[PDB]
């Protein structure tokens, strides 16, 4: 008799009818995804679109019960998280014309081609052939010309499309009340009505501008020995008090700067190690790895796995004709079904992604005890921060040296000790200025402060400002350097390899203060301790019944995500690089440029 | 006594009418279901599990249904749930025993098995033994809705959707519950 108890009589009827047609659409789906045949593409995509025209339907049925008086908490937030309009608020034509636009973009990112000026018959798309030359080649002119041509032949048509589709966003955000894009986007931080916790929209903004900004004293340092090293393999291309190019950074954007490592490493006579003949001339099979990985889950106090998951799972690869698209990945079928899925090798990347893996299905199987729509991480950026400690932490020589694949003695320096740490750095602090100016270039783009008469040299401006590269040739307002990324063609969303690259070392910097641990922090481990398997359970099980900034205190003890672990973290490294420019010059002028000349 | 003729029907009855299927004053011979099968769950509450043999009673009644994986842990004397408040209620003072065993491999096909209903959605808490049969649309809002789904007006039986599958919590348990008030 009241309009608050209508609502979980209508949520339980919601909660046993899409726990199963959603089991349906995922075991089709992972039918045609570990077995490529032509029927069941149609198989997958019946249940799938099934699924979602039940999704529709419910949705505008549960426009009956105004948001304003439900007073209990979960009810209110799986009512809210199904209430949301979403998409198809706007006209028809309008939304037929931004589902053929988006497709259109895809299309053209997928199978671009870019040939020779020389040759016109021998040209390569991206992904097979395009960033293996810019990532493995050395030769100046090569890497300028890919990297030219990529963006001048493949770019140059996503910009009438894009100057459409922000359009179109823009009003599709504008309709559901949130005043651009840019807040949708945002729209996930968000959580209201939990006095002591709250945490509007417009403040995610500034905590990454407040942030960001304890990061520069140790990038600048990075940044400066990566150059004083770049200038040997290139040498009267590089000027000592200038930025790099950005056709020399690894790869074809300048994302991770991984593939630098082999020109700049410190120590180049001692292998970092790499136990891949160990576990080769010992008859390591596909099997024994994951037994390993399980026994390092339960070993913290996590549970065993199901029973069903060794049955099941696709761990290694069928051979004469199975043909099986295998990106390593692990499912979550529902009603206690986990399943692992990828063609394993008997290398050392391979026994990391195991436990990448693992700590994915730990985490789902934590709370699967919550409702439907509940069943998520605490945010967009939990997920892979769980799942990446645990192989932060299952590779170093403390650990590998008792499992057995390494020498019981293994004399250790502080040479490897540098070496590994500035293999994580190339890749955990070289990423984060880029995504950083690539988000706030996206806003200020989504929000309407950049008319669209300034795109490039805006973009441009920026990268020059705070990433610290320089374009090699002149870019006007005809091309679209930011449509040829990957992220911004697809419509995905990027701030959270900004949040999870923090929240990470939080986690770590907590465990590890759990179990009790001694030396620096990139020699820690959190296995054999019981108690930090009970700390991070205690966040694991909650999923997104309470806001994420509440999840995050049972761990760490703070409310919003810090940058001190980080550099507590490459305090090492840190102190290692400011004793190696003496003689450089660690900041950069914004005023050189490779054409000045 | 005529066990074997409960424990093995080629197919028990869902949890929403369940089978009751009463004993005669004959001789029972216990030694069968005790050294039986695995049993996952076998507990007496009232008699003795070691001296079972040693008590008899005038009438025993032997009930039977299948209910999920995760809920047998409802069927139990003082238990809330949505099995044992709408479908399946135990006394306070039961006497009997609980006992209730996997069968995976016999009641789930692939594409779903929508044999097995149990309805979730009752006016009133179900007072201890009784079963009900109704099939009427409950009324959730304030408008008759004269027995047609629609919105506030939900039809209250609900099928399971047993697969082989599944993780141990979802398989469909079979459970056989003993109570005493023949020798
Ligand atoms: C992979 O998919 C193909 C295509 O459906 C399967 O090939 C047939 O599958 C049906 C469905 O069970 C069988 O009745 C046929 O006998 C299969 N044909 C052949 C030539 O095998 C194939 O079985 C699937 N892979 C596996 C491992 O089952
Ligand atoms: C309405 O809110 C209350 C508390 O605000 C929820 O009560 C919890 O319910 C779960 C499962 O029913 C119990 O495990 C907890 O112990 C309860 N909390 C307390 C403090 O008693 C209730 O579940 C909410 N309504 C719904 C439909 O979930
Ligand atoms: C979601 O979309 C609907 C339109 O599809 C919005 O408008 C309401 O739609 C219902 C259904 O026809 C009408 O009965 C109401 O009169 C409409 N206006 C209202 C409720 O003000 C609806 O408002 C949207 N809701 C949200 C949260 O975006
Ligand atoms: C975690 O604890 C276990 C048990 O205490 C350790 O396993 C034993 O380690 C000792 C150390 O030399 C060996 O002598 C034993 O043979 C090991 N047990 C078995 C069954 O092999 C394990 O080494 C510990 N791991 C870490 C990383 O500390
Ligand atoms: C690695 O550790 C050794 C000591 O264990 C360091 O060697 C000393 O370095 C300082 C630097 O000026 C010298 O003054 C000392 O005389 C060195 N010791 C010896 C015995 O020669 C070494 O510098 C460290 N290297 C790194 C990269 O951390
Ligand atoms: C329940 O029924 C099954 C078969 O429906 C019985 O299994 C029989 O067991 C006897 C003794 O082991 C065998 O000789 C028969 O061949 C089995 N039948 C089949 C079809 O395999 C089982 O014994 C019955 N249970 C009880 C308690 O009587
Ligand atoms: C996990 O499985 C192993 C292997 O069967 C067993 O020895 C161990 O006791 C199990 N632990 C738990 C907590 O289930």
């Amino acid at each position: 008799s009241t309009i608050e108890e209508q609502a979980k009589t209508f949520l339980d009827k919601f909660n046993h009818e899409a726990e199963d047609l959603f089991y349906q659409s995922s075991l089709a789906s992972w039918n045609y995804n570990t077995n490529i045949t032509e029927e069941n593409v149609q198989n997958m995509n019946n249940a799938g679109d099934k699924w979602s025209a039940f999704l529709k339907e419910q949705s505008t049925l549960a426009q009956m019960y105004p948001l304003q008086e439900i007073q209990n908490l979960t009810v209110k937030l799986q009512l809210q998280a199904l209430q949301q309009n979403g998409s198809s608020v706007l006209s028809e034509d309008k939304s037929k014309r931004l589902n053929t636009i988006l497709n259109t973009m895809s299309t053209i990112y997928s199978t671009g081609k870019v040939c020779n000026p020389d040759n016109p018959q021998e040209c390569l798309l991206l992904e097979p052939g395009l960033n293996e030359i810019m990532a493995n080649s050395l030769d100046y002119n090569e890497r300028l010309w890919a990297w030219e041509s990529w963006r001048s032949e493949v770019g140059k048509q996503l910009r009438p499309l894009y100057e459409e589709y922000v359009v179109l966003k823009n009003e599709m955000a504008r309709a559901n009340h949130y005043e651009d894009y840019g807040d949708y986007w945002r729209g996930d931080y968000e959580v209201n009505g939990v006095d002591g916790y709250d945490y509007s929209r417009g403040q995610l903004i500034e905590d990454v501008e407040h942030t960001f900004e304890e990061i520069k004293p140790l990038y600048e340092h990075l940044h400066a020995y990566v150059r004083a090293k770049l200038m040997n393999a290139y040498p009267s291309y590089i000027s000592p008090i200038g930025c790099l190019p950005a056709h020399l950074l690894g790869d074809m954007w300048g994302r991770f700067w991984t593939n630098l490592y082999s020109l700049t490493v410190p120590f180049g006579q001692k292998p970092n190690i790499d136990v891949t003949d160990a576990m080769v001339d010992q008859a390591w099979d596909a099997q024994r790895i994951f037994k390993e990985a399980e026994k390092f889950f339960v070993s913290v106090g996590l549970p065993n796995m199901t029973q069903g998951f060794w049955e099941n799972s696709m761990l290694t690869d069928p051979g004469n004709v199975q043909k099986a698209v295998c990106h390593p990945t692990a499912w979550d079928l529902g009603k206690g079904d986990f399943r692992i899925l990828m063609c394993t090798k008997v290398t050392m990347d391979d026994f990391l992604t195991a436990h990448h893996e693992m700590g994915h299905i730990q985490y789902d199987m934590a709370y699967a005890a919550q409702p439907f729509l509940l069943r998520n991480g605490a945010n967009e950026g939990f997920h892979e921060a769980v799942g990446e400690i645990m192989s932060l932490s299952a590779a170093t020589p403390k650990h590998l040296k008792s499992i057995g694949l390494l020498s019981p003695d293994f004399q250790e320096d502080n040479e490897t000790e540098i070496n590994f740490l500035l293999k994580q750095a190339l890749t955990i602090v070289g990423t984060l200025p880029f995504t950083y100016m690539l988000e706030k270039w996206r806003w200020m783009v989504f929000k309407g402060e950049i008319p669209k008469d300034q795109w490039m040299k805006k973009w441009w401006e920026m990268k020059r400002e705070i990433v610290g590269v320089v374009e090699p040739v002149p870019h006007d307002e005809t091309y679209c350097d930011p449509a040829s990324l990957f992220h911004v063609s697809n419509d995905y969303s990027f701030i959270r390899y900004y949040t999870r690259t923090l929240y990470q070392f939080q986690f770590q910097e907590a465990l590890c203060q759990a179990a009790k641990h001694e030396g620096p922090l990139h020699k820690c481990d959190i296995s054999n301790s019981t108690e930090a398997g009970q700390k991070l359970f205690n966040m694991l099980r909650l999923g997104k019944s309470e806001p994420w900034t509440l999840a995050l205190e049972n761990v760490v003890g703070a409310k919003n995500m810090n940058v001190r672990p980080l550099l507590n973290y490459f305090e090492p490294l840190f102190t290692w690089l400011k004793d190696q420019n003496k003689n450089s010059f660690v900041g950069w002028s914004t005023d050189w440029s490779p054409y000045a000349d | 006594c005529p066990f074997h003729e409960v424990f093995n029907a080629t197919t028990f009855a869902s949890v929403y009418a369940w089978n009751r299927k009463r004993i005669s004053n004959c001789v029972a011979d216990y030694s069968v279901i005790y050294n039986f099968a695995p049993f996952f769950a076998f507990k007496c509450y009232g008699v003795s599990p070691t001296k079972l043999n040693d008590l008899c009673f005038t009438n025993v009644y032997a009930d039977s249904f299948v209910i999920r994986g995760n809920e047998v842990s409802q069927i139990a004397p003082g238990q809330t749930g949505n099995i044992a408040d709408y479908n399946y209620k135990l006394p306070d003072d039961f006497t009997g025993c609980v006992i209730a065993w996997n069968s995976n491999k016999l009641d789930s096909k692939p594409s779903g098995n929508y044999n097995y209903l149990y309805r979730l959605f009752r006016k009133s808490k179900l007072k201890p033994f009784e079963r009900d049969i109704s099939t009427e649309i409950y009324q959730a809002g304030n408008k008759p809705c004269n027995g047609v789904a629609g919105s506030n007006c939900y039809s209250p039986l609900q099928s399971y959707g047993f697969r082989p599958t599944y993780g141990v919590g979802h398989q469909p348990y079979r459970v056989v519950v003993l109570s005493f008030e023949v020798c």
